[PDB]
RNA sequence: UCAG
């Protein structure tokens, strides 16, 4: 969602774990990796 | 000698020896926080909230915590712009 | 304000030993050239391989490395080849690199010992020091190693493959006369094998005018270069480092004014 | 990781001069080289016949860092004579001397062999 | 639980507020650097690449910045983002188009970690203030953090696989308060004791004692180098000590050079006679101690651990108090080039020859020892016999094993005395334990004669077989070797009890040391809580948060602990 | 003799039974101080060497082998038991204890770097990576294949073109740090189609992979392991030890014609400080370094058990001495720089050096910028998660003894976990926020003029609310 | 390792 | 309080020094006009410490007494530490 | 599944009680070396807690001769309190008295 | 059958119990390898005493 | 695991020696003898064959990982 | 896709999602064969 | 943004009214539901509401646009049916 | 389970 770049893929980043424009480099998004973070068995308990 | 001097006065300080454990410090009055940092943590904040106690904010510990500048060396004092002195001398720039 | 006219003596000469003393030099100047034997003699040897099966108990790393420091002859072609980086063409040339191929597998329920004599070069005047020899790789049957590997000119000071001797001997003041080094019980200590005293003897006198003078060498070739060449080498080398250097000062000292 | 080059040692990358000569302001007739990618070969034997010189009044040299590839060559000189023609003629006397010596050694080499 | 959070260590108060993972932080195996200044700190280019320090775009430094962020991330002296004013971030690797990468003041460009950048080193446990101290950066080319060797003694480190810490301050404000107040040079002198934390160290203290020796004389181009070598040398060479029939220089002569500016200092070196002082020859001492410098040059005497270490009046506590910290800084650093370019002529060398002593000597021990065994011989007949009186307010076996102890002990310390009268001017345990660089008369004393008594817990070797040390021994031994007594030296090597119960003392030394470790980091928390928040206010009394009077004047005088220095009074001791 | 015990009743076979298997490989034991021999024993068991002979078959993670592993050349006869000839941790290196040029002070080991091109320490890292193809999910099945940018929604912009058709990279191929080891989809429940589930490189390994193994595990499900082989040249950051308790790092390298060398041409492979012995009194290195010494002109293996009564400092010197060497095993030595004699003679002799486990590259971290937790929101913990350093309590109280109040305040709040809160003016209390709305209001007072924003870490707002939470109300109050 | 005195 | 009757010290404090040094280094960093002309000094805390050593920085310090009072040193009237 | 998770943890009994389960038992093997390799599997650890810093556990007791090794302990906060056997060391295996 | 009882290696009841060095290299597995562990989920484990 | 080639401290090749050297030493030479005949004459050349250990021999026991 | 196999090191080329069992032994240990694409080695 | 910063100068602690803590949640009526998934991920009343905080790190909690950064999470209430003592 |  790059603002100068209406419908434009933003590539994941893994060393400061943000969101960046490819053909700008606009980091859209500052720390919005974080860490990012049985359901079979019986049900929700 | 200072450093021993200062130990012991601030042991004998308030009229009563003082010992440098959970007890002697934290019985004190100083801020609810400041004690919270040392060992009894959850315990003297309980007692603070019931009793209706307000931390001054002027320790070192207490404005650690939350974010602001220490009252420690570089943050005694508080620097104020000179208007005069800023109109003169050469404003190259 | 002039240099010292040198003379050598060449007490031994064999296939792999060059003994010879140097007389009326400095001591910096015979350090020097002690120090380019090791370091600035130019040589031929292995510096890119291609491994194509590798099915050795070496890894293929360890069986490139083995390479690398397998002698090459480089008595006289290594004044011909270029320096990769001085050669025109991209990556490597005959004029520039020599080829070496290998390719070897066990058949025979025997072991089989690859060698240096497995190593075929395209050029004939480089070859391993191969006219025993130098175990690459043992390989057990159906084992099979092939690589394809191209050796570069280049001298010690790079890497320790490019050293052409191996072990540059230097003594001086071979009884202790200018107390260079001070003994605490003088006589403990054995004499050396130049040494000139008669066995009472354990030091020479001291002498306060001496100064550090007949050098003596002995120089061993690991039969990359004949041992002559190393030292006519170095000899030359060192010229031409300090021609270079005469050349940029110039330009230098030129420029400035 | 952070190993550099082997040919890093020796080979002058671009931009980078062989020699610079900086004056001394400290003390008259002084001059400071600076020689790149050289080591203690080269520093040594221009300090040695620096120092033969009568008219050269101090000689050394340094190396700044042995990690880093530099020598540093001050060389004071009399009046009337000026430190570049001093280094200038140390080279051509170790020059002279290595030329020398190579003659000799091959001399020595051919009456060795069948002789 | 909320409780169970907060409460214990690592929880929010204290492991997540009062101190907390950082951004801006490296951390990797510290080696060796003699070359570095002390303020100096060799990095790894990786570590300078990933870390990042913004500069705000000036018209001044537009042009720099702008080949900076040309550069970008891979090229070393490159820029990692760049902030724009509305504070949109542009990282450079990610293609940053052509229009992006023009640069207008107000933005901040994050420039890689250059040489020159002031970053705070820091090496755990932080005992004390010395142990955080700021460094320049100077990038090398290896992936260790590289430190001089003086800056060792604050920090307590040695390079056997240490580690330290490098965090790099992100502001020009906190950049300027490391800058000029926690530099290595502004913390040379310690408040604590008033004396230098950094001296000179190991192989420079033991080369300076041999270089200060009287017997040293330099010849011209030895000098040449070494002068080479001094950073403050003015270009003008000191005329020589003696000028015929050979121009030779002495060490104490380019050592003058080294000492800073005028500094005025008399110390005394370790092995000075203590009848010197008052026979004649005080002031021309024959063994060359009594250093004395006059007008900054070192006039006479042997430098060593008293004159250039860490106490008070030393030569670079004089510095410090009288030249400044700058100075001293650049004292420190010259004294290890030049010093130890020097060693390269010289050498330094331990071996086995320093070890082994002369066969009289080694008679002379086995003599003391043998009539030692026979001394506590006639103790233990006398002890069986009843006639042994008690010491008062000791049981009888307690007088036995004092006076047994004595004699042991006696005998020990003689033994010792005569290996070290054995000791050569040319032993090289004996140059290490002169100058101070490392090493003791009882190590040389265990090396070369006696070991010495195995002690447990205070006393001898106990019984833990019923009533005997080891089964080799017969019961009820209160001998020397059954108890511990180990007679052979290091070098002679230990028979197998003396194995066994020299193992049984070295175990003793390792447990105190880890149990010591965590008992004193308990004591220092707790002083550190209860003193934190008193300060020096503006109206110079000492006051805590409450604003509560510790004290009417800092240390009762107002003044700081650095400044000041052991006096005389005079006036006190002497007579009417 | 003269009576001592006339009873004796049993006799020990030999007493350098007493020491257990760490401890034998000690040459000289009883010639070291105590404290040194328990050293040596931890540090022997970090050394480098072959671990076993089956070690290309086995998949380990963290194996290290040395490339040329040797036998000591003074060994101890119970080495022989302990199988030490056969499978050998550690080089015969020729050791000088020599102060050169300042860069071998403290601890720390010049070391030849001409020798370390030779084979000198090298040694193997092998790392091994497992991944299970796991089906038990309800809808969700972790497929080996390689991701595809387009096709799979989850992706990352790491190196995805070494991955072969498998998910699986082959045998051969050089991975450096950030490269896809191993591709793994997880198919994405509708609920209304990927998210990436590949392994990574751990960072800096640069290597090249060496066995790829594909198998199916105890579960049955489809299991690959992956070892990945990268050469070790030592460093000037890596550590090597002695069998006497010395440790240290390498300070710096420097080539043959640098390091000094003795008349006969040969130089020090490692220099070591002489400050080391003194005060550590392990005179067993020294011994080890003569008995070295002799053994290697001799031919003949030294023997360093523990008591032996016939091998003593003495007759070793002798022996020495018929070899042509100074009897206490000193060397006049010239330096390599100028060429001159060393004043002093040097003590050279070889002398069994290890090379430990623990490597610079192993332990080198920079962070900057980095991720952050979830629950505190500062940055993570750990080199392989790119965590930050932590600026303990003591570092706190150092910094306040300095007056350092804002790079404090950097350190404890802007570097960490920045942080911004709305907080009620009437009562202290936290307020809702909507910045995009631009309305501001406090929930308890119906007040939306009187809100005051307020910076603080996010671990004292963590600390707020839970202690809310805990009925207590601390109320920040700015006034 | 030395006396009752000194160190262990 | 009044200009009169200042009773704090008239040494510029360590701490000061280094406040009031880092801030104005900041304002040059900001593109603030700088008092001393500059040698070609580009570094924002170089041209600070000339400012200093001219007693130039337009910078007053408040310095709090601990009863609540506070006196206006500028950095002129404080001599400086060095 | 008792046998196996026993080994697999460390911690010494059954998976829905670790009250009395100690932890510590069934280390995984170091292969850094074959020293290593031998030396964990003749390896002696003493119960006493680590956190307790009394030292009468620690010390190396007069009895130890030729059954556990004087010198090899770890050196840290568990010095004395983890041994290893000595080279001819044979625990005994047990047997009937009757 | 009541269950499964982890087996030591080259313990009595091992596979590699009394088995030459040849065969041991035959099954790919170290002739000098001690034994003395147990391999419980693919790792070897080995119980202090 | 395998003789290096080029000993370590001087460079000397000694990878050539080693099956000469296991020879000699089934002729009865002492292996001081051995190491005299092949030429090796510094301590460290000597160190080089001396302590040797040839564990490839071991290795090659093991059946191939590919026929 | 062509896996060699431990036990009679034959190779056999495997499809994906194929059961990982090698022809004309049935082992169930295979390895991926060696890239075709070459990698330079510095004999350095 | 628009309000202005300020620094605390004084922390007040006390006992949280039981009436305060009823007008602050924004969980109005308490938390009804035991499980926190209804509608399949979201349940309003329940232990994981979407008022009370921001949920899957891109959703927006309903109180206000978090965006997993903004919101500083908000209280809910549970009345407990009969009193209980604090320990 | 190691590293200080
Ligand atoms: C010199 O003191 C240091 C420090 O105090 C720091 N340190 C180390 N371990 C700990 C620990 O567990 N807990 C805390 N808090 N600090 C710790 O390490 C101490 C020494 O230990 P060592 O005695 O082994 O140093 P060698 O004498 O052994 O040095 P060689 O010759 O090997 O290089
Ligand atoms: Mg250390
Ligand atoms: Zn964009
Ligand atoms: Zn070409
Ligand atoms: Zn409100
Ligand atoms: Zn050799
Ligand atoms: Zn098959
Ligand atoms: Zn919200």
């Amino acid at each position: 969602t790059c603002p100068n770049h209406p419908d434009a893929i933003l590539v994941e980043d893994y060393r400061a774990g943000d969101m960046i424009c490819p053909e700008c480099g606009l980091v859209v998004g500052d720390r919005v990796i974080d860490v990012g973070s049985n359901p079979l068995l019986s049900d929700g308990d | 000698y200072r450093h021993l001097a200062l130990l012991c006065d601030t042991m004998t300080c308030r009229g009563h020896l003082m010992a440098i454990t959970r007890h002697g410090v934290n019985r004190q009055d100083t801020g609810p926080l400041m004690k919270c940092s040392f060992e009894e943590t959850v315990d003297v904040l309980m007692e603070a909230a019931a009793h209706g106690e307000s931390d001054p904010m002027k320790g070192v510990s207490e404005n650690i915590m939350l974010g602001q500048l220490a009252p420690a060396g570089t943050g005694c004092f508080d620097l104020l712009l000179d208007a005069e002195k800023c109109k003169y001398g050469m404003e190259i720039p | 304000p002039y240099a010292n006219q040198p003379t050598v003596r060449i007490t031994e000469l064999t296939d792999e030993n060059v003994k010879f003393i140097i007389e009326n030099t400095d001591l910096a100047v015979a350090n020097s050239i002690r120090r380019v034997f090791i370091a600035e003699v130019p040589i031929i040897a292995i510096d890119w391989v291609q491994i194509d099966a590798n099915s050795s108990v070496l890894h293929d790393e360890f069986i490139a490395h083995r390479l690398g420091l397998i002698p090459l002859t480089s008595d006289d072609i290594v004044d011909k080849l270029q320096y990769s980086r001085d050669c025109t063409c991209e990556e490597f040339c005959p004029e520039c690199s020599v080829e070496f191929t290998l390719d070897v597998r066990c058949n025979e329920d025997q072991t089989r010992h690859v060698t240096s004599r497995d190593l075929i070069s395209n050029s004939p005047r480089v070859i391993p020091v191969t006219s025993d020899d130098i175990l690459i790789v043992k390989l057990r049957k159906g084992q099979e190693l092939r690589l394809r590997a191209y050796a570069k000119k280049g001298f010690g000071k790079e890497h320790a493959k490019w050293n052409p001797t191996a072990g540059v001997a230097f003594e001086y003041d071979p009884d202790n006369a200018l107390r260079h080094t001070v003994y605490p019980k003088p006589e403990e200590w054995p004499k050396s094998e130049y040494s000139e005293l008669d066995e009472d003897e354990s030091q020479a006198p001291y002498d306060p005018n001496g100064k550090p003078e007949r050098f003596y060498y002995n120089v061993e070739s690991c039969g990359s270069l004949r041992p002559e060449t190393i030292v006519l080498s170095a000899l030359s080398g060192l010229k031409k480092k300090l021609s270079d250097l005469q050349t940029q000062l110039s330009h230098e000292i030129q420029s400035d004014v | 990781m952070n190993a550099p080059p082997a040919f890093e040692s020796f080979l002058l990358f671009e931009g980078e001069k062989k020699i610079t000569i900086n004056k001394d302001t400290k003390v008259p007739n002084a001059c400071l080289f600076t020689i790149n990618k050289e080591d203690h070969t080269l520093g040594n034997i221009i300090k040695s016949q620096l120092l033969k010189d009568p008219q050269v009044l101090f000689a050394g040299y340094k190396v700044p860092h042995p990690l880093e590839h530099k020598i540093i060559i001050r060389v004071q000189t009399t009046p009337d004579y000026s430190p570049q023609e001093a280094f200038t003629n140390a080279i051509t006397d170790l020059i002279s001397e290595l030329s020398l010596l190579e003659e000799r050694f091959r001399v020595a080499i051919k009456d060795k062999q069948e002789g | 639980s909320l409780k169970q959070r907060l409460k214990g260590k690592e929880g929010r108060v204290r492991g997540n507020l009062m101190g907390k993972r950082v951004d801006f932080s490296a951390r990797t195996v510290i080696t060796p650097d003699p070359n570095l200044s002390i303020d100096q700190v060799g990095v790894p280019r990786s570590i300078a690449a990933n870390m990042t320090f913004a500069e705000i775009v000036t018209p001044f430094n537009i042009d720099r910045l702008q080949e900076l962020v040309r550069r970008g991330n891979s090229q070393y002296p490159g820029a990692k983002y760049i902030i724009r004013d509305n504070g949109d971030r542009i990282d450079l690797r990610f293609h940053p188009k052509p229009s992006d990468l023009h640069l207008q003041t107000g933005y901040k460009v994050e420039r890689h970690m250059c040489d020159g950048d002031i970053v705070i080193f820091n090496r755990q446990p932080t005992l004390h203030k010395m142990s955080m101290m700021g460094h320049r950066v100077r990038i090398l080319p290896w992936s260790t953090f590289r430190l001089n060797l003086s800056v060792t003694t604050p920090y307590n480190a040695d390079f056997d696989g240490d580690e330290m810490n490098l965090h790099l301050p992100q502001s020009l404000e906190t950049r300027a308060e490391i800058q000029e107040l926690a530099m290595v040079p502004r913390m040379i002198v310690t408040p604590q004791s008033n004396r230098p934390v950094m001296g000179i160290v190991q192989d420079t203290l033991t080369a300076v004692r041999k270089f200060t020796k009287r017997d040293v004389f330099l010849e011209r181009g030895e000098v040449m180098n070494l002068l080479m070598f001094l950073s403050t040398w003015d270009g003008k060479v000191p005329q020589p000590a003696i000028l015929k029939p050979r121009p030779l220089w002495t060490g104490k002569q380019i050592f003058s050079l080294i000492i800073p500016g005028h500094i005025n200092c008399i110390r005394t070196h370790s092995t000075h006679p203590d009848d010197e002082d008052s026979g004649p020859y005080k002031h021309i001492s024959p063994g060359d101690t009594k250093v004395v410098v006059e007008n900054g040059e070192l006039i006479m005497g042997i430098l060593c651990k008293k004159s250039l270490g860490t106490s008070a009046g030393s030569l670079v506590h004089i510095s410090y108090l009288e030249m400044g910290h700058d100075i001293t800084r650049l004292f420190y650093s010259n004294i290890q080039t030049v010093i130890n370019n020097w060693l390269l002529i010289e050498g330094h060398t331990i071996g086995i020859g320093d070890s082994i002593a002369d066969s009289k000597t080694y008679q002379d021990i086995q003599n003391t020892i043998k009539k030692a065994k026979q001394d506590v011989i006639e103790v233990i007949e006398k002890a069986h016999n009843n006639e042994l009186e008690p010491t008062p307010g000791n049981t009888l076996r307690q007088t036995f094993e004092n006076q047994v102890n004595r004699i042991l002990n006696d005998a020990r310390d003689k033994t010792g005395s005569s290996a070290q009268k054995s000791l050569s001017e040319y032993n090289n345990f004996k140059s290490m334990v002169v100058s101070g660089a490392k090493g003791s008369k009882i190590n040389i004393s265990q090396v070369i004669a006696v070991v010495g008594q195995q002690n447990v817990e205070g006393k001898r070797i106990p019984f833990g077989f019923k009533h005997r040390t080891l089964p080799h021994f017969i019961k009820d031994d209160y001998g020397p070797e059954s108890r511990g007594f180990v007679e052979n030296s290091y070098l002679a090597g230990l028979t197998p009890t003396e194995f066994f119960f020299h193992a049984m003392g070295g175990r003793e030394g390792l447990i105190d040391t880890a149990v010591k470790t965590a008992e004193t980091g308990y004591i220092q928390r707790r002083l550190i809580k209860s003193m934190e928040s008193v300060m020096v206010k503006y109206d110079a009394t000492v006051r805590n948060s409450i604003n509560q009077v510790v004290q009417l004047r800092y240390g009762e005088d107002g003044l700081a602990g650095e400044s000041v220095e052991f006096q005389n009074l005079a006036t006190l001791k002497p007579s009417n | 003799e003269v009576a001592y015990c006339s009873t004796y009743t049993h006799c020990e076979i030999h007493p350098s039974m007493i020491l257990g298997v760490c401890a034998s490989i000690i040459p000289f034991p009883d010639h070291n101080q105590s404290p040194r021999n328990t050293y040596q024993s931890a540090m022997g068991k970090q050394a480098m060497g072959v671990y076993i002979t089956n070690f290309h078959v086995r998949m380990d993670t963290l194996a290290h082998v040395l490339y040329y592993p040797q036998k000591p050349l003074v060994t101890t006869r119970s080495m022989e038991y302990l199988r030490f000839r056969e499978l050998p941790a550690g080089i015969n290196s020729i050791v000088a204890i020599a102060s050169y040029t300042g860069y071998n002070q403290e601890d720390s080991v010049i070391m030849n770097r001409s020798a370390v091109d030779r084979g000198f320490f090298r040694s193997v890292f092998y790392r091994s990576y497992k991944e299970q193809e796991s089906k038990k999910g309800f809808d969700q099945e972790e497929v080996f294949e390689k991701p595809t940018r387009e096709t799979c929604q989850g992706m990352r912009h790491a190196i995805y073109d070494k991955l072969d058709d498998d998910g699986l990279i082959a045998p051969g191929v050089r991975v450096s740090g950030d490269d896809v080891i191993i591709g793994k989809t997880v198919t994405l429940p509708e609920n209304e189609t990927k998210r990436d589930c590949s392994t990574f490189l751990r960072t800096s390994e640069t290597g090249i992979v060496d066995q790829v193994m594909v198998t199916l595990n105890q579960e049955g499900y489809k299991f690959c392991k992956i070892r990945v082989r990268s050469v070790r040249i030592p460093q000037i950051g890596d550590k090597f030890a002695s069998r006497h308790g010395q440790k240290g790092t390498c300070g710096i390298q420097y080539r043959q014609e640098d390091m000094p060398f003795t008349c006969e041409g040969i130089t020090p492979d490692i220099i070591i400080n002489p400050h080391a012995i003194p005060s550590r009194m392990t005179i067993g290195h020294l011994i080890e370094c003569l008995q070295g010494k002799v053994s290697a002109n001799k031919g003949e293996i030294g023997d360093a058990t523990p008591f032996n009564d016939a091998v003593n400092v003495q007759k070793i010197s002798n022996l020495l001495s018929d070899y042509g060497y100074h009897l206490r095993g000193n060397e006049v030595l010239y330096n390599g720089f100028t060429g001159r004699k060393i004043t002093s003679q040097i003590f050279i002799g070889p002398t069994y050096y290890q090379r430990l486990k623990h490597m610079v590259d192993d332990k080198i971290h920079s962070r900057a910028r980095g991720p952050i937790q979830i629950l505190n929101r500062q940055p993570m913990e750990g080199r392989s998660r790119d965590g930050g350093l932590r600026f303990g309590e003591m570092e706190r109280d150092c910094q306040i003894a300095h007056g350092a109040a804002q790079f404090l305040r950097e350190r404890l709040f802007e570097a960490s976990d920045p942080y911004q809160v709305h907080v009620c003016n009437l009562c202290g209390i936290m307020a809702i926020a909507n910045t995009r709305t631009h309305t501001y209001e406090c929930r308890g007072c119906r007040n939306k003029t009187q809100i005051s924003l307020v910076r603080m870490p996010y671990a004292c707002k963590l600390l707020f609310q839970e202690l809310m939470s805990m009925s207590i109300a601390p109320r920040m109050m700015s006034v | 390792i030395w006396g009752i005195g000194c160190n262990p | 309080q009044a200009n009169q009757k200042r009773i704090t010290t008239p040494y510029m404090t360590k701490y000061e020094r280094a406040r009031v040094l880092g801030t104005r280094a900041l304002q040059i960093a900001m593109c603030a006009p700088v008092m001393v002309e500059l040698e070609g000094e580009t570094d924002p805390l170089l041209i600070a410490m000339k400012e200093l050593k001219a007693r130039k920085i337009p910078i007053i310090i408040r310095r709090y007494l601990p009863d609540g009072s506070y006196e206006d040193w500028g950095v002129d009237e404080l001599i400086i530490s060095d | 599944d008792g046998l196996k998770y026993s080994l697999a943890t460390g911690n010494w009994g059954d998976q829905k009680k670790a009250h009395q389960a100690r932890a510590g038992v069934s280390q995984v093997l170091n292969r850094l070396t074959f020293a290593s390799t031998l030396s964990h599997l003749r390896r002696l650890n003493s119960p006493i807690g680590r956190d307790g810093k009394l030292a009468k556990p620690r010390q190396l007791h007069n009895t130890l001769w030729g059954m556990v090794c004087p010198a090899e302990t770890p050196e840290g906060h568990a010095v004395g309190l983890v041994k290893n056997l000595a080279l001819m060391a044979y625990i005994s295996v047990g047997s009937q008295p009757s | 059958f009541i269950g499964k009882i982890p087996i030591m290696l080259r313990s009595t009841y091992c596979l590699l119990n009394g088995l030459t060095d040849r065969d041991l290299c035959e099954l790919n597995e170290c002739p000098l390898d001690p034994g003395g562990y147990f391999i419980i989920n693919g790792s070897e484990k080995v119980l202090i005493a | 695991m395998i003789i290096p080639v080029r000993c370590f401290t001087c460079g000397k090749i000694v990878g050539n020696k080693w099956e000469a050297y296991l020879g000699l030493l089934q002729a009865e030479y002492t292996e001081g003898d051995a190491l005299d005949a092949l030429g090796l004459k510094r301590y460290c050349c000597r160190r080089m064959l001396l302590a040797h250990v040839d564990l490839i021999e071991k290795l090659l026991n093991y059946a191939p990982l590919e026929k | 896709m062509i896996y060699i196999c431990g036990e009679c090191h034959t190779e056999n080329e495997i499809k994906s999602r194929d059961p990982i069992r090698c022809r004309e032994c049935g082992y169930r240990i295979m390895y991926k064969k060696r890239t075709k694409r070459l990698v330079v080695f510095d004999a350095r | 943004s628009a309000c202005p910063l300020r620094t605390i100068k004084r922390v007040q602690f006390g006992v949280l009214s039981p009436d305060e803590l009823k007008r602050m949640s924004v969980t109005e009526g308490g938390i009804k539901y035991p499980e926190t998934t209804e509608g399949g991920r979201p349940k309003l009343g329940g232990l994981m509401d979407p008022r009370q905080g921001v949920i899957e790190r891109t959703g927006r909690c309903q109180t206000c646009a978090g965006n997993m950064t903004e919101c500083p999470g908000h209280f809910g209430h549970i009345e407990l049916a009969k009193p209980v003592f604090h320990v």
